[PDB]
RNA sequence: GUAAGAGCCUAGCAUGUAGAACUGGUUACCU
């Protein structure tokens, strides 16, 4: 089926920098890039020196995965659809062969369009649960070097006669051996060998992390960073979340506090939830072992 | 009636698609929150403010793309539950009686079987039409000798 | 195999007008031009809704059948030959009234019989 | 004795007419008493003068049997419906058809008109019924959700506007705006092929050969239960006075009240002279405008025309 | 222009359609190739009339 | 969505039936039931629709009786279907409306399937229901038979003698009439090689075929099964039986030695009509002056009525008894030569799925059958005439006289019949009444059928063909006494035997009020005018006329207008209906060959009386551009004109079709 | 005789129902561990809880193999001797014509004696 | 003895895409 619904579904790395924006909206234009279906495209500039971007994936199939119709990264964190499943579970496993494909996107656009219209009909509550090691390396400000016009062709062959007229770039497109490089759409979508997506999880995984406790029943928290603004009082009115707090010892002059817990699983725990998150009192807590 | 004739014109339009042929300038405005906020991301706005322009169709310009593609039908909306009464007993007698037996034809051999002769003519009615003589043939006969 | 019966028809729901209009199609038979765009409404001899609800149909009715009822009452040498008169009392003994649900023993296929078959 | 039902008339045979060359599949009485329509398996629609019994005009046009005609009350037309798989619409002005509503796949087996709109929903045996403009013979929505062949229809201007049962057994309640369905009546065991609503009351009956089932329009609660009339049932009809009709394929009719549902009269009516004991079959019936005859259409190609019986109280349980 | 671009585009090498729109196969055709590049009244029309506002 | 036009309609309706039967087998099972089956159950449906089309009692042995009964009605729906379709498609092929050919077939295989179903249920019923000739009357018709013979002196016919001197001539004359059948075609299956080679076996052997024919004569008294056909005529069916070949060389023989010993034994008095010395149209010419002849047949001043019947003798085949007709032949010829033929007749009639005996009537399609027929139309002649009207109409058998002639102007007189002709199973009587006898006829009509209302005008038909001078006044006098004549004629037949009938019959009455009497024979009808009544303009310049002599007074009296009758227009015009269909029509020398045929069949059959009717000249324009519109289609040609009709016309030898012309045309 | 597929299916309940034998020492186990939610009724809250133990699971298989079994045998294949007049040229025509002595074989036993006798009486 | 599977062989008609993620660490008491 046709797709035809109003105003895009984007993010704000693509929408522009400008708050006035010029859109056209072409009924039928293309079709998608993944569906093959026609859907409504919506061209616009962002900026100034930009390339004027269109939206590449239908409604239907931004719906399903949560995504921005042409930088095709989660509307809520600007990444790639990999590490969100990377930091998430997989269950949605979206056919790729033909028949399999056109059959499905045919059940999940009556799916969708037998509901509301406003949430991603399965990513939902899976969406509930978050802030993995994705918001860690979410990406802050815009990336506008996406929105850049392509490497002029007729200036790789040394023959551009537009000169300083040419509205494409004069500058090196990347060496093609690269991993970086490759990067299909259908790649990029099902969140299937992505290498932008490989060095983000790459990155995330060498991110400093909680080790275990390497001797056996130790509960004992060796907190540095501690600092002499705080107080104990309020030191125990967030640890009482995790369990029988059993003694802590405090040593002011190294900024050292030490912990124990009734069982080791609470420790383990207290390491999830504060090694290099938890700030109390706009100060930073380090929390390490032994 | 006032939702049913807007599918009606959308249906017709068909009919005739160049007459007139269309036009479209409604150049509309529409106010947008991108929910993204923490802002680097307008410059430093809540909103943005979008002008649309429907883009202007070519008159000379065929179809564009293959419609004629089939695929299976999907999956019906989930059964309903089937609210029937406990269900009469059945009997052995009745299940019996409502047996039917296969068919013997006279004319078509479908699969090319061997049946007994027994079997093949079991047509009865030939068998029971009972060619019954009248009692005037005899006055008749006996009429015309003497 | 190849001669078989259906056992189950088509299911409409997926073509040419079915769920998107074919995903709007432009193709258009010459049956499916403008022709009787404009509906006729009944008028007020006609039989028009307003003159239909305020009538007693019970007392019309009986008029109508006592009418037809009175109309199907008021309307209703040789002497010597070897065999006399043989069709004596036979005043033509109405078949052609009998209505018989046979179409093998219609007085119609006795006619059609008699008349094609030389 | 939980109710005390109110006390109906019998009915009584007055009227038997003849000359269909095929099952009469269907009739209709036009909004005046002047005539009747019936359509059948010869293909022609036979215009019926009312009063006399007498055949007023024959209509061809048909490939096939035709199995639904409804008189268009708002509009002077005439529509009716086939297993030639085609909808006509019949212009009384002229006796010409005007207008082909082309889309079903297989045979139509009803129609009804909607009281306010001019709007055509039919039934067929490709599971799906079909709404139609009049005017522009175009498919508003194919109501598609029924897994065996679509047996009736009927329509409202009131909540649920289109109510359909079926041979897979069950009723389905649609939305004539959406065209999704709103309620599945599951209850029957064997085909739906009757349906009827009251003038009144904002219920309505079904009928199946198991047993006839009563029913309040928003969301199709139970109310009633009406049985002891086990055959195949084809049809069936209301009169204002509470009246039901239940007739079926063994030439059986029973007589029901509607409010509490007592049978209060059975006729298993004689079949035609020529005709066969296995012949005996309703598959039409109807009130006239005035509620006192009662049209039937058989299957030993015949229309029987009843009265009430003006010999009162002989009767009561 | 019209008339070759839709030969062109069913793939039917094997027709010429001339100046004067006299249409004719280049070579002899097989059974496919005839029953694939047979036309309708709409291409004959138009290349018909074409024909004679050309003259 | 596809659409049932013309090429789907029977598979929608089997595809409809066989969804109606689901729906109700699904619906009629009760609660319990395994919900299988519903295909053996569809199966036993074709097979009830087969024994129904086959005429075959369907019954099978258990069966549920709802399941039963309701493969009946369906059974029965699909029956009234294909009959009511059989009834529109006839009279679709009958008024010449536009039919495809494969509906004519399919139509043809349909009314045969239907008269055999008919023709069992009358077998059925004649067995059942006893004779319907009533002894009392079979012995009143033998007896007739009885002194009619031993009136003439007729001597019997012996069996075929071991020495009989002539019968290789009748061998050969038997051979010629077989081997004239198989001489158009060239396309011969087994039964007719085989016939063909008895046939020439007994070329080359006649004595052994003799003995063959002579032994089955004596012998033989169980035959084989006869197929049956159709002729389709587009107007009529005609019954075409199959004999086999050894059985129809013995019927050939036996047929040719039973006519020539019939007529050296003068068995058939001269009004037995289709005779050797007389064509039909010379038949018609001697009925027209038989009646010029006729002593003060045109004067009316006394008051007298000439009237005119023609009918036929209605069932006369369907209807012969054939225990009565093994008495008559036993009456003629030798017994076991009579055993034979009534034994004969008797035999199993075979089309596709269907067999039935032939148990009372006879089979028209045996080669003596025309001897049968004669004869018991003379038993009948003799029934109607009466025998000594009958005797004096043949003469004394010394001295027999010819076809209309008496002894003495004293016999002619005699009784109001004067002329009589049977042609095979048509009646044709002359009356001379007086007004005597006229009004004591119209008094016992009157009396045994009363009109108080004067309805007897309304019913007689009168023919439409000649101009409104040149028809029959209806007068009530001469109405009453047309009704009256043929009221008496028809009393003196038992309605068992044959019949007469008022609706296939035409009366015409010539009086003081009527100038003229019509009548109809062989297929030209004609009235004759008398100058004494009233013509006021006594002319000879047509060709279409007839100034038919007294013979006395060896001068012209009356005239005889000619015209075809419209059932041999119509004869023709299907004949071209037959010729345009008929696949081998794209032949172009096939097409005009039968054409030619065709039409100098209907000229030198119907000379002067073509011209004088401008409805069959009309026709013949008509059905002649029929074919040059074929041959030209055949060409494909266009439809403009100017093709030349040289090559029409020219003849055969100078590369021409060789085309005959009967209309206007011009180079 | 067979009369429904639920009467089949009741009797096989019962055969079941009556071969399986309980321990009370799991039973008064979890009885006491219950206490007041060991007799719910419809709407008590354990719909979603219960997690059996492998013995519990194996228990369970075997039972339904044992089932499948005696359900795999129940058409029992007469055997097939080869001294009778065989009447058929395929596999499928021999159990078609064995429907048809089944159904038809009550009445057709005259011509069966004439197809022995010689075509006789 | 067909101009179609199959099945091979060589071919050429549409695209002018989306994308490029790259930085932080201290040690200490009594027997
Ligand atoms: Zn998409
Ligand atoms: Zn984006
Ligand atoms: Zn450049």
């Amino acid at each position: 089926n046709w797709e035809d619904a109003d105003f895009p579904i984007l993010c704000q790395t693509c929408l522009g920098e400008n708050p006035y924006i010029r859109m056209t909206k072409e009924k039928y234009g293309k079709e998608c890039k993944i569906c093959a279906r026609p859907f409504t495209v919506f061209r616009w500039c962002p900026g100034v020196r930009m390339r004027f971007k269109k939206t590449e994936v239908c409604q239907t199939c931004s719906k399903l995965k949560n995504v921005c119709q042409t930088c095709l990264l989660d509307l809520e964190y600007g990444l790639p659809i990999q590490v969100r499943d990377a930091g998430l579970s997989f269950k949605d496993d979206m056919p790729k062969s033909d028949v399999n494909k056109e059959y499905y996107t045919q059940n999940m656009e009556r799916e969708i369009s037998n509901s509301d219209g406003t949430r991603p009909v399965g990513m939902l509550g899976k969406a509930t649960s978050t802030s993995d090691m994705l918001l860690k390396l979410a990406r802050t400000t815009p990336y506008y070097k996406r929105n850049r016009p392509h490497i002029c062709s007729f200036w790789v062959k040394g023959e551009c006669k537009r000169g300083e007229e040419c509205p494409y770039r004069h500058e090196k497109p990347t060496d093609p051996d690269d991993p970086l490089a490759d990067q299909n759409i259908k790649d990029r979508y099902y969140g299937i060998n992505d290498p932008v997506a490989d060095k983000l999880l790459k990155r995330a995984s060498t991110m400093p992390r909680l080790d275990p406790p390497e001797d056996k029943t130790i509960t004992t928290l060796y907190v540095g960073g501690l600092g002499d603004t705080i107080t104990e009082t309020d030191l125990r009115n967030h640890f009482y979340q995790f369990g029988e707090i059993r003694t802590i010892t405090v040593v002011q002059r190294q900024q050292c506090a030490f912990i124990q817990f009734a069982t080791r699983q609470a420790a383990e725990v207290a390491a999830e939830k504060s090694f290099n998150k938890l700030i109390v009192n706009g100060r930073r807590l380090n929390v390490k072992w032994g | 009636r006032v939702a049913l004739e807007k599918s009606v014109s959308q249906k017709v339009a068909a009919a005739m698609p160049v007459r007139a042929a269309d036009k479209l300038a409604p150049a509309q405005y529409i106010r947008y929150t991108p929910s993204q906020q923490g802002v680097a991301f307008n410059s430093g706005a809540k909103q943005r403010v979008i002008r649309m322009v429907e883009m202007q169709k070519d008159p000379m310009e065929p179809p564009r793309f293959k419609i004629n593609k089939k695929i299976p039908r999907g999956p019906p909306s989930p059964p309903a539950p089937v609210m029937h009464s406990p269900s009469r007993k059945m009997t052995v007698k009745e299940q019996q009686e409502w047996k039917i037996p296969p068919c013997i034809s006279n004319w078509k051999n479908a699969k090319g079987y061997t049946i007994p002769l027994d079997k093949r003519l079991a047509a009865d009615g030939r068998g029971l039409q009972t060619v019954h003589i009248n009692e005037n043939f005899a006055k008749l006969a006996e009429a015309l000798y003497i | 195999t190849a001669a078989r019966p259906t056992f189950e028809p088509a299911r409409g729901g997926r073509g040419k007008g079915e769920g998107d209009l074919s995903q709007l199609s432009k193709q258009y038979s010459s049956r499916d031009l403008p022709s009787h765009t404009k509906i006729k409404y009944r008028q007020t001899t006609q039989d028009a809704p307003e003159e239909v609800r305020n009538r007693d149909f019970r007392r019309e009715l009986e008029e109508r059948e006592r009418a037809a009822a009175r109309e199907k009452n008021r309307d209703r040498w040789d002497d010597d030959v070897v065999f006399k008169n043989c069709a004596k009392g036979v005043d033509d003994q109405k078949k052609d009234k009998r209505f018989v649900n046979d179409t093998l023993r219609s007085e119609f296929h006795k006619k059609f019989m008699e008349k094609y078959i030389k | 004795t939980m109710p005390k039902p109110q006390w109906h008339p019998p009915w009584k045979l007055y009227r038997v007419i003849s000359g269909h060359l095929g099952w009469v599949r269907c009739i209709a009485v036009e909004p005046g008493n002047q005539w009747f329509v019936t359509g059948s398996a010869d293909r022609t629609i036979k215009i019926w003068d009312l009063a006399s019994g007498k055949l007023k005009l024959s209509l061809t046009g048909h490939i096939s049997t035709v199995r639904g005609v409804i008189v268009s009350t708002r509009s002077p037309y005439l529509f009716s419906c086939g297993e030639d798989k085609q909808v006509k619409c019949w212009d009384l002005e002229y006796n010409k058809v005007i207008r082909h509503y082309h889309g079903h796949l297989s045979a139509v087996y009803g129609l009804d008109l909607h009281p306010t709109i001019d709007v055509l929903v039919t039934c067929s045996r490709d599971s799906t019924a079909r709404i139609w403009d009049v005017r522009t013979k175009a498919s508003v929505h194919t109501l598609s959700g029924h897994t065996n062949a679509v047996a009736t229809v009927r329509c409202q201007a009131a909540e649920p506007q289109i109510i359909t049962g079926s041979h897979d057994t069950t009723i389905r309640l649609w939305d004539l705006v959406a065209g999704k369905t709103r309620v599945t009546l599951t209850n029957h065991k064997k085909s739906v092929r009757a349906v009827v609503l009251h003038p009144r009351h904002y219920t309505f009956a079904s009928g199946s050969p198991d047993n006839i089932k009563q029913w309040k329009f928003p969301d199709g609660s139970f109310i009633q239960n009406l049985s002891g009339h086990n055959a195949i049932i084809n049809t069936l009809t209301v009169n204002s006075d509470g009246v039901l009709v239940s007739g079926a394929d063994n030439g059986t009719m029973h007589l029901w009240d509607w409010r509490t549902g007592y049978n209060f009269q059975r006729v298993h009516a004689a079949v035609q002279p020529g005709s066969l004991d296995s012949e005996s079959g309703i598959f039409a019936c109807a009130f006239d405008q005035s509620e006192s005859r009662l049209l039937t259409a058989e299957a030993d190609k015949t229309i029987k025309v009843y009265r009430e019986d003006d010999t009162a109280t002989e009767e009561t349980h | 222009n019209m008339l070759n671009l839709l030969i062109h585009r069913k793939n039917l090498n094997y027709l010429h359609l001339d100046y004067n729109f006299n249409l004719k196969p280049v070579k002899t055709l097989t059974t496919k190739e005839r029953k694939k590049s047979r036309f309708g009244n709409a291409f004959h029309l138009c290349r018909e009339v074409l024909r004679l506002t050309k003259l | 969505a596809k659409t049932v036009t013309k090429q789907r309609v029977e598979s929608h309706f089997d595809l409809e039936l066989r969804a109606a039967v689901m729906h109700d087998i699904l619906d009629m099972m009760p609660e319990g039931i395994k919900q299988n089956k519903a295909r053996t159950i569809l199966q036993h449906l074709s097979e009830a629709w087969r024994c129904w089309k086959a005429n075959i009692p369907w019954k099978v042995p258990g069966l549920p009786t709802p399941i039963e009964n309701m493969i009946l009605r369906y059974v029965k729906a699909k029956a009234d279907w294909w009959t009511n379709t059989a009834h529109y498609n006839r009279e679709r092929i009958r008024r010449g409306a536009t039919v495809d050919k494969t509906v004519c077939k399919k139509n043809l295989g349909r009314l045969t399937r239907l008269y055999l179903k008919a023709e069992q249920e009358r077998q059925h019923n004649y067995l059942k229901d006893g004779p319907y000739i009533t002894a009392e009357e079979a012995v009143a018709v033998y007896t007739t038979t009885v002194h009619w013979l031993e009136s003439r002196r007729f001597s019997p016919i012996p069996f075929p003698p071991l020495s009989y001197k002539h019968d290789t001539k009748l061998l050969i004359l038997a051979l010629e009439r077989l081997k004239e059948a198989y001489s158009v075609k060239s396309r011969l299956n087994q039964s007719q090689r085989e016939e063909l080679g008895l046939i020439e076996q007994a070329y080359d052997n006649p004595h052994e075929a003799l003995s063959r024919i002579k032994r089955h004569l004596l012998t033989q008294r169980a035959f084989k099964e006869v197929g049956i056909e159709f002729m389709d005529l587009y107007s009529h069916l005609v019954p075409v039986y199959d004999v086999e070949p050894l059985e129809k060389i013995t019927d050939a023989y036996l047929d040719q030695y039973l006519w020539y010993e019939a007529d050296k034994r003068r068995l058939f008095p001269p009004w037995i009509k289709p005779a050797d010395t007389e064509p039909p149209p010379l038949l018609v010419y001697k009925w027209c002056q038989g009646i010029n002849n006729l002593q003060d047949v045109w004067e009316t001043s006394e008051g007298e009525c000439n009237v005119m019947l023609e009918s036929r003798f209605e069932k006369m085949y369907e209807k012969i008894d054939l225990t009565l007709l093994n008495r008559l032949l036993r009456l003629i010829v030798d017994h076991n030569i009579a055993d034979y033929m009534t034994a004969k007749n008797n035999v199993v009639i075979n089309y596709k799925d269907m067999n039935h005996t032939n148990s009372y009537g006879i089979i028209r399609g045996l080669q003596f059958a025309s001897f049968i027929v004669q004869y018991y139309g003379l038993v009948m002649d003799l029934l109607v005439l009466g025998l000594h009207r009958a005797s004096e109409m043949a003469g004394p058998p010394q001295m027999p006289n010819d076809f209309l002639s008496f002894q003495d102007i004293a016999t002619e007189a005699a009784h109001p019949i004067r002329l009589f002709c049977r042609y095979i199973d048509r009646i044709h009587i002359f009356f001379r009444f007086t007004a005597d006898e006229a009004r004591d006829l119209i008094q016992r009509y009157l009396t045994e059928h009363p009109d108080p209302n004067n309805e007897n005008i309304v019913g007689y038909n009168n023919k439409k063909c000649w101009p409104r001078d040149a028809r029959m006044r209806l007068m009530k006098h001469d109405v009453n006494l047309g009704r009256a004549v043929f009221w008496d004629i028809k009393n003196r037949l038992p309605r068992s035997v044959t019949t007469v009938q008022w609706e296939n019959s035409f009366v015409s009455v010539y009086s003081k009020d009527n100038p003229n009497l019509l009548f109809n024979m062989c297929g030209f009808e004609c009235r004759i005018l008398p100058k004494c009544r009233t013509s006021y303009e006594e002319f000879t310049h047509k060709d279409g006329v007839w100034n038919l002599q007294n013979e006395v007074t060896k001068e012209r009296t009356a005239q005889c207008f000619l015209r075809v009758d419209d059932e041999s227009m119509q004869r023709f015009h299907n004949r071209v209906r037959q010729i345009l269909m008929a696949s081998g029509s794209t032949t172009f020398t096939k097409i005009v060959n039968k054409w030619n045929t065709a039409l100098i069949g209907l000229m030198t059959y119907f000379r002067e009386a073509v011209v004088n009717t401008q409805e069959l000249l009309d026709l013949l324009v008509k059905c002649e551009n029929k074919i040059q519109t074929r041959i030209k289609i055949g060409l494909n040609s266009k439809m403009p004109s100017r093709f030349p009709p040289v090559v029409f016309y020219t003849p055969k030898e100078l590369g021409g079709l060789g085309m005959l012309s009967m209309g206007h045309v011009l180079i | 005789g067979f009369s429904d597929y639920a009467a089949a299916q009741l009797r096989q309940y019962h055969r079941l129902t009556k071969q399986i034998k309980p321990d009370m020492e799991t039973y008064e186990r979890l009885r006491e561990k219950h206490g007041e939610e060991f007799f719910p009724t419809s709407n008590s809250l354990l719909h979603g809880t219960h997690v059996p133990s492998t013995e519990e699971i194996d228990r369970m298989v075997i039972d339904l193999e044992k089932q499948i079994e005696k359900r795999d045998k129940y058409s029992r294949r007469r055997p097939y001797n080869d001294d009778a007049d065989i009447d058929y040229i395929n596999e499928r025509n021999a159990k078609f014509n064995k429907k048809a002595e089944r159904f038809y074989g009550k009445y057709t036993a005259e011509i069966k004696q004439n197809l022995e006798r010689g075509t006789a009486v």
